[PDB]
RNA sequence: CGAUGUUGGAUCAGGACACCCAAAUGGUGCAACCGCUAUUAAAGGUUCGUUUGUUCAACGAUUAAAGUCCUACGUGAUCUGAG
RNA sequence: CACAAACGCGUCUCAGAGAUAAUUAAUGAUUUAAUCUUAACCUAAUUAACUCAUAAUAAAUCCAGCCCUAGAACAGGGCACA
């Protein structure tokens, strides 16, 4: 996870959901793609 | 119009005791006219030099209501004084511990910061649930109308007001629910 | 004081912000909306 | 009444003999504390409700003493009774299957050897003392040109704060007060003159009154079912108890003399 | 409204559609040249998370929101009844909403705080231990903006946020 | 169709598919048709026939699959939607083999 | 400026968290052991010596670790006076 | 350790439940698929704090003298055995 101030999907198959009141983006091919808007 | 002296005077200044009654209201709400009656700003014969001020006794405490995510985000902080001892609770924790603490703390912060605030104070009695000491209640005037009204939930309609509202629009009836 | 251009956005007088306050647009609301017309 | 799980036995107000050692047959010496039980009689009996809302509460009597230097009200308290006056007083909560009736006497029978108890007493009184007894303070120097600091507690505050805050550690009084030893073994009793040997030291001074009870410590939690309880009762079982019981791990005054094999 | 049933017989499993009846929009509607079924009901800019009776309407046995296509609403007027539902249940209106579950009902929780008037969810928010002084202070949400335009006898706005 | 190939089909034995062409309902069987006829799901077992079954007078469409747990799942299309079917047979067909 | 006595130590430490250790986790060019990163958490900890007046710094030996800072570069009506 | 004591370098003891943040999951709508949900309902797994069980204290008014393991003073414990 990285916190992040700009969310943006780096590949096909993130998908960007919200959570305890947060942006996320979860990636189940590549985890490193996974970032939480602070 | 025609009395004695003493029992005209004291007739005229004589403390009365209200009920409240608390339940799915604001605390704020609930110790905004709890504060008026406590100091007596009711009464046309009010100073601020004459004791008159009332007894309230606020029920249903525990059944407090908060508008909007309030009980989340407000929090009493307090200090016992001692290093490290800065203590921060959020409202939900606070009432969860001690029933009668929101509404105390709200009617306490409504008085004027003097020193009658702490007699006055003295006059309040909260309880959590309806339970009430018999002495209490046998001293009891009259009841003070709920500031909210709280609204009925969806089991509580009868089905004639249920059928006399309108059906605004129609389903298919291929959809499935 | 301040260089009349600044850096850091510059606080008004007082008097100023009221006048900025008042002046602000004001879109033309219709009577009904045109979506919820025929 | 029968023993229920969660249950909770009456105390004892014993008197601080003096210590002794104690060997066991692994070899290791330990020192215990020998506490006696002179009069101990339960005195009143206060309800659940009347008390904490929770327990009841049993108020139970230390040693004898004179009638004399006592109060008038005291006096009348235990007049009613029947009782000679006691020394020390102290209240004990109970749950409500453990209550005995006030005029009863307790023994040193009452804690079986291996068990573990609590003991609270005031401790030794060391009067007002300085910083670095009461505290632990380490003090300044002594010899590399100090002027009348060697002891002193230095610096008590910050600069900014402007006061000193109240917890502040500071010379003062030290020791007359009440603590409580937990997690105590008890080794062995002594029926003939009811002596309970404690497992290290009790606080207080030898000759001190003491309080005793069970553990309340969590790991020896449900430890009550194996004990006599209401209380121990030399009248009921008309079998009288050994000179003494103790724990299966201590070797006794007479025995074997361990050989290692 | 369609029921699924499905039946276990002997190593044989049957699903089929059944067709129960459906209610009908109330005969006669004040406005009906109105497109959005709020507007040619005159509910426009009245209706709040406290009306249930007409909020019940949008929305599923287990308590969710109903489709916008299916419904018909105009997309502002199907946010702002998705908002009002969202209040409601968590003010304790609709009990009878929920999804059943036999289990859950035994295991109480400390009984549940009153509310009313909730923008967020309970579990999302972070108490607000620093305040702040008059100048700058953090103010606690209260009710939706998307309702700031239902009518005022007052006169004086809506306050959504203290 | 996709959700079936992921799926691994070859838990099944025979899958034929009845309805009745000129009927107004029958949409939905013939989507679940396509679902499973599509090359992904026909080539994930070759041991399973896929039978369409088409008569006129019918009047009721209709999905039965046989499949190795000794198990016949039988739905009826008639109300139902197709990816309420193709959902049916997935939690049930992959769930039990 | 009709005085707000100044470096470093000693003593006692109050606080922040921008976490050095202890706890819970996300990512790894994460096999394992190590690590490198990122999130959350401040109740408790954060060594002894050789030389320098020294703070830094070098070095010896260790540690679970030898945190970064604020407090009149905390603290001289408590000490020190090497500078 | 030349007072009967004080003392360390010596000896003894030291704890349950609830609560959470980040992060993982289950059911499931807006968006009849999905989706841990600033959607509901029940939910689970989960740091430290922090609360709390529990413990401690807890007899209103005899007190001249004298003693004290109690004490600066004032207080406090003893003074019927023996
Ligand atoms: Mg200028
Ligand atoms: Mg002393
Ligand atoms: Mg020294
Ligand atoms: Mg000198
Ligand atoms: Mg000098
Ligand atoms: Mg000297
Ligand atoms: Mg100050
Ligand atoms: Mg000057
Ligand atoms: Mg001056
Ligand atoms: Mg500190
Ligand atoms: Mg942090
Ligand atoms: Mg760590
Ligand atoms: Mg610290
Ligand atoms: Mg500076
Ligand atoms: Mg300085
Ligand atoms: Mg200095
Ligand atoms: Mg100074
Ligand atoms: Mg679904
Ligand atoms: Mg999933
Ligand atoms: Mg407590
Ligand atoms: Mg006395
Ligand atoms: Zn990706
Ligand atoms: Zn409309």
């Amino acid at each position: 996870f990285k916190t992040k101030g700009v969310l943006k999907k780096r590949c096909r198959d993130c998908y960007l959901v919200k959570r305890r009141g947060r942006w996320f983006i979860y990636c189940k091919t590549n985890p490193k793609h996974k970032q939480r808007q602070m | 119009s025609s009395f004695s002296k003493a029992p005209q005077q004291w007739a005229t200044f004589a403390r009365v005791w209200y009920l409240l009654d608390g339940k799915m209201q604001p605390p704020g709400k609930l110790a905004a006219m709890a504060s008026v009656k406590l100091q007596g700003l009711h009464k046309p014969v009010y100073h601020q030099l004459s004791d008159c001020g009332d007894h309230v006794v606020i029920m249903n405490t525990r059944h407090i209501a908060f508008s909007g995510n309030k009980w989340e985000q407000k929090v009493y902080s307090s200090h016992t004084g001692y290093p490290g001892g800065f203590r921060q609770v959020t409202a939900a924790q606070l009432h969860q511990k001690d029933p009668v603490a929101i509404v105390k703390l709200a009617i306490y912060g409504m008085l004027p910061k003097n020193l009658h605030r702490r007699t006055m104070m003295q006059r309040l009695h909260l309880f959590p649930d309806e339970d009430i000491p018999e002495d209490i209640l046998k001293n009891l005037v009259e009841e003070l109308p709920q500031p909210r009204k709280v609204p009925r939930r969806l089991d509580e309609y009868t089905q004639e007001e249920i059928e006399a509202f309108p059906r605004v629009w129609s389903p298919p009836e291929d959809y499935r629910l | 004081g301040s260089k009349a251009v600044t850096r850091h956005r510059r606080v008004m007088h007082f008097e100023r912000q009221k006048l900025m306050a008042v002046t602000e647009y004001i879109p033309p609301k219709p009577t009904i909306n045109p979506r919820c017309l025929p | 009444h029968p023993w229920e799980p969660g249950s909770s036995r009456v105390g004892l107000i014993a008197l601080k003999l003096g210590m002794m050692p104690l060997w066991t047959k692994d070899g290791q010496k330990h020192v215990v504390t020998l506490l006696q039980v002179q009069d101990c009689h339960v005195l009143k009996y206060t309800p659940k409700e009347n008390h904490n809302g929770r327990m009841a509460a049993l108020t139970v009597g230390g040693k004898t003493v004179s009638h004399f230097h006592k109060s008038a009200s005291i006096l009348e308290f235990y007049q009613e009774l029947g009782l000679p006056p006691k020394q020390k007083v102290k209240i004990f909560n109970v749950t409500e299957n453990a209550v005995i009736k006030p005029g009863t006497p307790l023994y040193a029978a009452h804690f079986r050897p291996g068990q573990y108890v609590d003991v609270t007493a005031k401790t030794i009184g060391k009067g007002f003392q300085g910083v670095m007894r009461r505290w632990g303070f380490k003090g300044q120097p002594a010899t590399h040109g100090q002027t009348k600091t060697h002891r002193r507690p230095g610096a008590i505050s910050t600069g900014d704060v402007a006061r000193v805050w109240p917890g502040t550690k500071m010379p003062g009084q030290l020791g007359n007060i009440d603590r409580t030893a937990f997690g105590l073994k008890v080794w062995r009793i002594n029926t003939k003159h009811n002596i309970i040997y404690v497992n290290g030291s009790v606080p207080g001074h030898k000759n001190c009154l003491v309080k005793i009870k069970d553990s309340k410590l969590p790991a020896y939690k449900d430890f009550c079912k194996n004990l006599p309880f209401p209380t121990y009762f030399p009248d009921g079982d008309e079998e009288a108890l050994p000179e003494d019981l103790y724990d299966e791990n201590v070797c006794q005054p007479g025995a074997p003399s361990i050989t290692f094999t | 409204f369609r029921e699924v049933v499905e039946i276990l017989d002997g190593k044989t499993t049957i699903i089929e559609g059944r067709i129960t009846e459906t209610p009908q929009e109330s005969p006669n509607p004040p406005n009906p040249t109105g497109q959005c079924p709020i507007c040619r009901w005159n509910l426009k800019h009245k209706y709040n998370y406290e009306d249930v009776l007409l909020l019940s309407q949008f929305i599923r046995p287990h308590g969710g929101m109903l489709p916008r296509r299916i419904t018909g609403l105009c997309q502002e007027e199907h946010l702002k009844i998705e908002e009002c539902v969202k209040m409601a249940h968590r003010a304790g209106l609709l009990p009878n909403h929920r999804p059943k579950l036999p289990e859950g009902f035994v295991p109480k929780s400390k009984p549940r705080l009153n509310r009313y008037l909730t923008r967020w969810s309970p579990r999302s928010v972070k108490p607000i231990y620093n305040k702040g002084h008059r100048w700058n202070k953090v103010r606690m949400p209260v009710g939706s903006p998307l309702l700031k335009d239902n009518v005022s006898y007052s006169g004086r706005p809506l306050l959504l946020y203290h | 169709a996709a959700a079936l190939a992921r799926l691994g089909l070859r838990a099944v034995k025979q899958v034929r598919v009845q309805f009745c062409p000129f009927e107004k309902n029958v949409e939905s069987t013939r989507t679940f048709l396509q679902a499973v006829s599509s090359e992904k799901v026909r080539c994930t077992n070759l041991n399973c026939s896929v039978i369409a079954d088409v008569r006129h007078d019918g009047s009721e469409p209709c999905v039965d699959v046989l499949f190795g747990d000794g198990h016949r799942l039988i739905m009826r299309g008639a109300h139902l939607t197709a990816q309420e079917m193709l959902t049916a047979f997935a939690s049930h067909i992959q769930a039990r083999g």
